[PDB]
């Protein structure tokens, strides 16, 4: 289209509506009620422009222009008089009743309102009356609540209604006394509650987690970093302040996670505060524990690892890319393991093969929401990968979106979309133990074991295509169901299959990869997202190694005296029997890890690894998109005792000090260069992030604020000397703010999001190319795998019906949001959120082993009692026990193991 | 029609008669709101333009300034050439009244000017700290090397790539420099200096001058300055607009609040701010007595080559205004810090009762002291001639006989309310003649401040505009919307939309101006400090050639600069 | 609907009659003001229902109108202040058709506006207070604006 702002002519898309064309122009028009990401409503008025009717009239009239479609050749003023004055007088009317609250804010410095009062140019006050107050409510652990900042914008009622599908924060009063919140006292049921700290533009939902430990914006030092939380790979901006991790902010990325992060990645980050973190290495000499610094820890583990025979390295998919290459190069490649377990690595493993050799496209997470079916099969997807399940609502809000585009509704004009499509949604069809958080929007939900799940994929692929093989057995009911779901997939433009490697079967994921087959084959733009369990999954599954078993059969028959565990507790993916009673046998144990895990007590050398805001690396995530992470501060900067390397470091430099008796700190290029040539599956985590040389016009890339304060005073307690400047040789980032951050800059790494006048989070609107879309000058990341010229052949292994057999109970994996992820669960703001660990029992079950919701049963599994309450669940069928993976002493690896000696305690 | 406007100057006969000269093509009009027509010429043309401007029948003689600018991070360029580097040459027209600034674009490659030594002398020191702090080499320049810098320096500090903080301490690099400088009265090199007889080195400021004597003659003579260089303008691009109020106090430290000035009318430009009559007024009143008390220290300096009374009556004057005594830090963007105190006009008034006397007695001890007249007249003395082309400003200028001053000329902060006048000496830049300017220049800024006690503006103390910074105190104690403008503007910044400003004064030295690019953001893009104790301080080999080491010494007494003013 | 005066009771009650005097038929169900009903207290009676039956959407009508209600009460106490008519006025210019997101707001300012325009000398007749908006804070010198 055409556009004339201000006498100056523009082309913009016609399809935008005209605060958001003009916002990607560069053109600053104040704006409350809008969000790029929620659409248009017009309720509080503030983006007014003056719409002429041609190019030779005078009087015009005041339009809202998100709610004015950029139509071609349309005439508008945003500096014309009226209409600056008519913005000024609404922003006087929100701060006519606004609480007298800056300085003892959380949002000051990073709030939306005080940027547009100060943008209109309102700073005079001439009403004289009294304000309206509020009484605020408790919302739990994470959101804080302050309803006299108020300005009744409504979006946090269209996001977390519309948008995130909550249920329990409305709108509730009248005239002036809107009033938004929860019906009652009570913690926030949305997965995706902690985006209303940035979706509210005053300071009403806050941050409480960063409330306890405050500082503001501009005290901050940011980085980018990826969310460590699952495997979906949300790109994060984590700051800090004093040495301690304050704050996870979202970070834009528009391929991925672009606005929006859930609860467990936002609030989850508690871990790195702690203060039972290992910060030096620590040798043990008989019941001492000597603290070494980095080169006599360095010495010492080269020494005993060159007198032992054979040292085998025990991988995490918590670690990086960088740091289980580093130890599989200090082991060789055949004493290097996977440290998960044997099922485990096989359905990651199936996953990979369906990812990148299925030749079914894997969508990105953006992409997710432009799909017209989707079938989830087995992945409890909003208690693993949370963001897919935001995602998959969007997707389904899809045809009421269609709908109103066959009736030349604008894509923007959210309110007109909700009102075509009343209740009409695109087909959902999930699939689990029990009921998921999707069921109220799922088409239909499948309550089975993963065998009749399975069988219900197996069942879709053959009557999609009759070449898949088929199933018998199935009841005409649940045949009629299949029908359903047939004609669903089957009339659907774009289908999509989400499974994953959580529901604990190999043969949910064979059933999604049949699924994906059959609608490739019938012409379909079908894609398929597989869900893996951590943030570096995908590439500890590309890099391979052998299972967690294996190497404790290495430690135990004593061919391996020597082993080295990175960053894996050991208890999560192998009994803990077993694991101690390897690790004691072993006469070396060396633990490089950044938590205090429980495999220390039989560790001979802990080398304090850093986490992800100590440490830069690269991780994969669930879809393979290679994602470069920066480190957020150094650690010695405070602390000057504190010896906490990256991962990869402690381990370059311990392959180095073994063979040439000489210490090598690396640097991050060259163990980067090092993956790329060892192991070409991997060779686009090259392009991930460019490299530590690379300048914006010669200056680095800031990690600070520009108006960065207390820079001579906040180390003056321990000496009023300051000391050196952190310097960054790993990356291209420096540990200060003299470098660049402007908007405008080619680069698509960025730290945080700032601009003049704009300091909230809608800053973000000038780093994009346009606003709502990618990420300007492109989004980081990038796919290490392409999609496959050729697919897979059909999985003829359809597993039987499930059988209950007396005597042996199997283990219906429970995933929680808030406690399946063992950092989430170190996080201390997660205790209070977590609920308490509860085992389901069907009806059926209880009442044949007599037992009541609330009494504490007790079962054995690897020879160790242990009791927990009941709680009756309904939907999970006979035969089957739910277990809240995990928790407290209940593994992830039991997912799927049968359980015996179920009694009442 | 507002002062601040952002303007073309298309009406300027300067811009007609170039059109005229070198075609319409040959150069590109920029629209800023210095006050100046900016004017963008191809390299290759400059000296072509010089010669034009020079030969102009009302020309434009002094070059007011030259210095680079780095714009590769400057994302407001828009109708401006492709420039990754700019130098500017601010010249000025004494008959006209008016002034240019020409800007000369440059790729990051091809980062060499030609010389305007040949038309401008006074360029010499300019175009070496351009290549000291950008790396843009004058081709046809004498002596280009490192005038702020030690020449064992890497890299060039302005350039927008250069860390600004201080770099780890060193005792090597220490004991490296004190073997350089300490074997340097050993090992000198009579070829880089740009000298070609004994060589002696000396050691307002402590500075080295390296001299060359015949005896006790002086034949050559090549100032060492940089030794009070407190980076300044780079501190420009670090701090705020308003958190860089002390930095511009701590510049010409005898001035103050005449140092404050320049830079918060060229801040006032960019943010479209006119300040209210009482503003002025209180601006006026402080630069006023700031310049009695600088003018007071450099006669009774050159007295002595009784007088620090007045002086601490002064001070205790400005310490009950302001609340410091040298450095007030006192004056906003759009207003001043504070109101006057209830009683500042009884200490004015006790202060204006004790002065005349004072004066008379200083007038009485710079007449009749005939040893002075005798040995002050005809010490390294100049006509206008060698005042226009070294940029001289000040007294020296009025000394020539030529009648430029900036509150009558380009009058600004409400100088034209207040009725005084200028004193022009005879012709001839004697001491004698710069002291007894002084004198005169003393006696009517004390008829300022009577002008100023007796007729006082009630009225505001702040301007009522959105980017007076800070706001008004009580408004922000006790409203929401001047709260968070307070909060905005001390802690982020205020934002200046994206210009360029210029703002010339006449300091208690001379000239003294401040040029402001903003490029839409909270700090400085370019903050570029024009100092007349620069251009004082070059003009020395220039006067003092042929005469003893005693009449430099007097010479350097009679200057009337500062080190800090030197070294910006 | 705005408020006409005895002069323009010569009129037939149409649409475009009504409309061209400056006003709306609206219902065609007139109401008689007679001369003791003060108009500042009847026009504080219609803003108070028309900013309580507000449905609180878009800002201008929630936040504008009791702010006009409060300036109406004041005005009924003789505690008006100067800028307090400036502030109807130009409330009543910035609650037109097109500025808040329904008609509820321009139909609540025409009988504010009508009122200003017929009956503008009781509305100067509440004012009586010289405007503060402000209290002294000891230790501070105010900013004295002209
Ligand atoms: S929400 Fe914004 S304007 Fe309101 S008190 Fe907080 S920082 Fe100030
Ligand atoms: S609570 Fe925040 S997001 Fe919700 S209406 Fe109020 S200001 Fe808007
Ligand atoms: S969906 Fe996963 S990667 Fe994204 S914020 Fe949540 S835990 Fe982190
Ligand atoms: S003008 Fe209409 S939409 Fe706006 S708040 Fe008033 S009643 Fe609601
Ligand atoms: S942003 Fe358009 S009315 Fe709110
Ligand atoms: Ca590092």
């Amino acid at each position: 289209a055409t556009i004339h702002v201000d006498g100056k002519e523009y082309e913009v898309n016609g399809a935008d509506n005209l605060l958001e064309a003009c916002l990607s122009l560069g053109l600053d028009i104040p704006y409350f009620c809008w969000h790029p990401a929620l659409g248009s409503v017009g309720a509080c008025r503030q983006c007014a422009v003056k719409q002429y009717q041609n190019a030779e009239d005078t009087r015009g009239r005041l339009v809202m222009s998100c709610m004015t479609p950029a139509s071609d050749g349309t005439f508008i003023s945003i500096d014309d008089e009226e209409a600056k004055q008519f913005r000024e007088s609404v922003v006087e009317w929100l701060m006519t009743n606004h609480p007298h609250d800056c300085p003892v804010c959380e949002e000051g410095g990073n709030c939306h309102l005080q940027d547009m009062t100060v943008m209109t140019g309102h700073s005079f006050r001439r009403y004289r009356f009294t304000k309206r107050t509020h009484r605020n409510q408790d919302l739990g652990p994470f959101i804080s609540h302050e309803m006299n900042r108020c300005i009744a914008c409504y979006r946090c009622v269209r996001y977390y209604k519309d948008y995130a599908g909550g249920t329990d924060l409305g709108v509730y009063g009248a005239h002036d006394n809107v009033y938004f919140g929860r019906p009652e006292d009570g913690t926030l049921e949305s997965e995706f509650s902690g985006n209303l700290v940035e979706i509210c533009p005053t300071g009403v939902f806050t941050d409480k987690t960063h409330s306890e430990r405050y500082n503001r914006k501009w005290d901050m030092q940011f980085a980018p970093s990826i969310c460590q939380q699952c495997s979906i790979g949300c790109n994060i901006s984590p700051g800090e302040r004093y040495g301690e991790l304050r704050r996870i902010e979202n970070r834009y990325n528009g391929t991925v996670n672009h606005y929006f992060l859930c609860d467990r990645g936002r609030f989850g980050y508690g871990y790195v505060n702690l203060k039972d973190r290992p910060r030096q290495p620590v040798q043990r000499r008989g019941d001492d524990f000597i603290t070494l610094n980095a080169e006599q820890a360095m010495q010492g583990a080269a020494d005993i690892l060159r007198q032992s025979k054979k040292v085998i390295g025990i991988g995490s998919p918590r670690a990086s890319v960088e740091s289980n290459f580093a130890l599989r190069e200090l082991v060789g490649e055949e004493n290097f393991y996977t440290g998960i377990a044997h099922g485990e690595q096989e359905r990651l493993q199936l996953a990979l093969k369906v990812l990148r050799e299925g030749g079914i496209y894997t969508p990105a997470l953006r992409e997710i929401e432009s799909y017209d079916a989707v079938l989830v099969l087995g992945e409890d997807v909003t208690q693993t990968g949370a963001r897919v399940a935001l995602a998959v609502r969007q997707a389904v809000k899809g045809k009421a979106r269609e709908m109103a585009a066959a009736q030349k509704v604008a894509d923007w004009q959210i309110a007109a979309i909700l009102n075509i499509g009343q209740r009409a949604k695109h087909p959902l069809f999930v699939t689990n133990v029990d009921d998921t958080r999707l069921d109220d929007i799922a088409a239909w939900t499948y309550r089975a074991p993963v065998e009749d799940q399975a069988r219900l994929g197996f069942a879709i692929a053959h009557a999609l295509d009759n070449s898949a093989p088929a199933v018998d057995g199935i009841e005409p009911e649940l045949q009629s169901k299949i029908d359903v779901i047939v004609q669903a997939l089957a009339g659907a433009k774009k289908p999509l299959i989400i499974s994953g490697t959580n529901a604990g079967s190999l043969e949910v994921i064979q059933a999604a990869a049949n699924v994906a087959k059959a609608l490739k084959g019938r012409g379909a733009d079908v894609g398929i997202t597989m869900i893996a369990r951590s943030v570096n999954s995908m590439g500890l599954g590309i890099m391979g190694g052998g299972s967690l078993e294996e190497a404790l059969t290495e430690l135990e028959t004593g061919r391996a005296d020597a082993v080295v565990v990175l960053e894996n507790d050991l208890h999560r993916h192998a009994s803990a029997t077993r694991v101690n009673a390897a690790l004691a046998k072993a006469p070396l144990v060396m633990v490089v890890d950044h938590q205090r895990t429980a495999i220390m007590e039989n560790a001979h050398l802990v080398l304090s690894a850093a986490s992800f805001a100590e440490s830069d690396g690269t991780v994969i995530n669930n879809e393979g998109r290679a994602q470069r992470f920066f480190q957020v501060y150094d650690p010695a900067y405070y602390d000057s005792k504190t010896v906490m390397l990256e991962s990869w470091r402690w381990l370059h430099s311990l392959h180095s000090t073994l063979l040439s008796r000489e210490v090598d700190w690396t640097q991050l290029d060259h163990v980067i260069d090092a993956v790329v040539a060892k192991i070409p599956e991997l060779a686009g985590i090259k392009d991930a992030a460019p490299d530590a040389t690379f300048r914006i016009r010669g200056q680095k890339l800031a990690r600070e604020p520009h108006r960065y304060s207390g820079r001579t005073a906040m180390r003056a307690n321990i000496s009023v000397h300051e000391p050196r400047q952190p310097q960054d040789i790993d990356t291209m980032f420096t540990f200060s703010m003299e470098g660049n951050n402007q908007p405008t800059a080619h680069r698509s790494q960025v730290p945080f999001a700032w601009a003049p006048g704009w300091n909230s989070p809608q800053a973000w609107n000038k780093f994009q190319d346009e606003v709502g879309g990618k990420l300007r000058f492109g989004d980081p990341g990038v796919r290490l795998f392409e999609t496959s010229e050729n697919g897979l052949d059909y999985f003829t292994s359809v597993p039987a019906r499930f059988q209950p057999q007396d005597g042996k109970w199997r283990i219906a994996p429970y995933y929680h949001l808030f406690g399946s992820d063992e950092l989430s669960q170190r996080a201390p703001v997660f205790q209070s959120r977590m609920p308490q660990p509860y085992i389901k029992l069907n009806p059926a079950d209880a009442a044949k082993l007599g037992v009541n919701a609330g009494t504490r049963v007790s079962f054995s599994y690897d020879g160790n009692t242990v009791t927990l309450p009941v709680e009756i669940a309904e939907g999970l069928t006979a035969g089957q026990v739910g277990l809240p993976m995990g928790m407290s002493g209940i593994a992830p690896v039991l997912a799927g193991a049968h359980l015996e000696d179920l009694k009442e305690a | 029609e507002p002062a601040w406007q952002t303007r073309d100057h298309l009406d300027d006969p300067v811009i007609g008669e170039l059109r005229n000269r070198f075609g319409p093509d040959a150069f590109t009009v920029q629209a800023t709101r210095t006050g100046v027509p900016v004017v963008w010429i191809k390299r290759e043309q400059l000296l072509e333009v010089g010669d034009f401007l020079k030969k102009l029948p009302k020309p434009y003689v002094m070059l007011f300034d030259l210095h680079g600018m780095d714009e590769r991070l400057r994302t407001h360029r828009e109708g401006l050439p492709a420039a990754d580097f700019s130098v500017f040459y601010h010249l000025i027209s004494i008959d006209r009244n008016r002034d240019i600034m020409l800007k000369v674009a440059l790729a990051e490659n091809d980062l060499h000017v030609p010389t305007f030594t040949k038309l401008f002398p006074n360029a010499n020191w300019y175009e070496r700290e351009t290549w000291d702090l950008f790396g843009i080499t004058f081709d046809g320049h004498p002596n280009l090397r490192r005038i702020m810098m030690p020449q064992t320096w890497k890299g060039h500090p302005l350039r927008k790539d250069y860390p600004a903080r201080a770099t780890e301490f060193s005792p090597f690099e220490l004991t490296k420099a004190k073997q350089d400088l300490e074997m340097e009265a050993l090992t000198f090199k009579p070829e880089e200096w740009g000298m070609k007889f004994m060589f002696l080195n000396l050691g307002h400021g402590a500075f080295r001058i390296v001299l060359q004597l015949d005896g006790e003659e002086i034949v050559d003579c090549v100032p060492d300055i940089g030794y009070h260089h407190r980076g300044a303008e780079k501190m420009g691009e670090r701090q705020s607009w308003h958190s860089y109020i002390p930095y511009t106090d701590r510049i010409e430290y005898l001035g103050g609040c005449v140092n404050e000035m320049p830079y918060v009318l060229a801040v006032e430009k960019l943010a479209g701010i006119t300040v209210p009559d009482r503003v002025n007024v209180i601006r006026v009143m402080l630069s006023e007595l700031f310049r009695i008390n600088s003018h007071l220290l450099y006669i009774s300096t050159f007295i002595q080559d009784f007088a620090f009374t007045d002086r601490q009556k002064i001070y205790d004057l400005v310490e009950a205004i302001t609340g410091f005594r040298m450095h007030p830090a006192w004056f906003r963007i759009g207003g001043v810090a504070h109101d006057l105190p209830r009683g500042w006009d009884r200490l004015l008034r006790e202060f204006l009762d004790w002065m005349p006397k004072r004066l008379a007695s200083y007038e009485k001890a710079a007449l009749q002291n005939t040893i002075l007249k005798g040995r002050s007249q005809g010490v390294a003395a100049y006509g206008a001639k060698e005042a226009l082309e070294w940029g001289t400003t000040g007294a020296g200028l009025r000394a020539t006989g030529i009648d430029f001053d900036v509150r009558k000329a380009r009058p600004y902060s409400g100088y034209e309310n207040f009725d005084f006048e200028i004193p022009v000496g005879g012709g001839v830049s004697d001491c004698y003649t710069r002291v007894m300017l002084k004198v005169e220049e003393l006696r009517q800024s004390l008829r300022i401040l009577e002008q100023c006690l007796n007729n006082m503006p009630e009225g505001p103390f702040k301007a009522d505009h959105p980017l007076t910074t800070p706001p008004p105190k009580e408004r922000t104690l006790q409203h929401i919307e001047t709260l968070i403008t307070h909060f905005l503007q001390v802690s982020w910044g205020p934002v200046m939309p994206a210009n360029e400003s210029f703002q010339m004064i006449e300091a208690t030295k001379g000239i003294n101006s401040y040029y402001l690019t903003s490029d839409g953001s909270t700090m400085s893009y370019r903050t570029r400090i024009r100092t007349p104790s620069y251009a004082h301080l070059q003009q020395i080999p220039a006067a003092i050639r042929g005469s003893l080491v005693s009449d430099l010494i007097v010479y350097l007494g009679s200057i009337d600069f500062v080190m800090s003013d030197v070294d910006r | 609907t705005d408020f006409l005066t005895e002069a323009h009771l010569d009129l037939p009650m149409e649409f475009e009659s009504i409309g061209k005097a400056g006003s709306r038929l609206g219902t065609a169900l007139a109401m008689a003001v007679d001369h003791e009903i003060n108009m500042v207290s009847l026009v504080r009676n219609l803003e108070e229902f028309f900013a309580r039956e507000s449905c609180g959407w878009c800002t201008p009508c929630r936040d504008g109108l009791p702010w006009s209600v409060k300036i109406l009460r004041a005005l009924e106490r003789g505690e008006g202040q100067p800028g307090d008519i400036e502030t109807l006025e130009q409330l009543c210019r910035f609650l037109g058709p097109g500025k808040t997101f329904c008609a509820h707001a321009p139909g609540a300012v025409e009988p504010l506006q009508s009122a200003i325009k017929y009956f503008r000398e009781e509305f100067e007749a509440g004012i009586k207070q010289p405007f503060s908006n402000t209290h002294l804070i000891n230790g501070i010198q105010p900013n004295l604006l002209k």
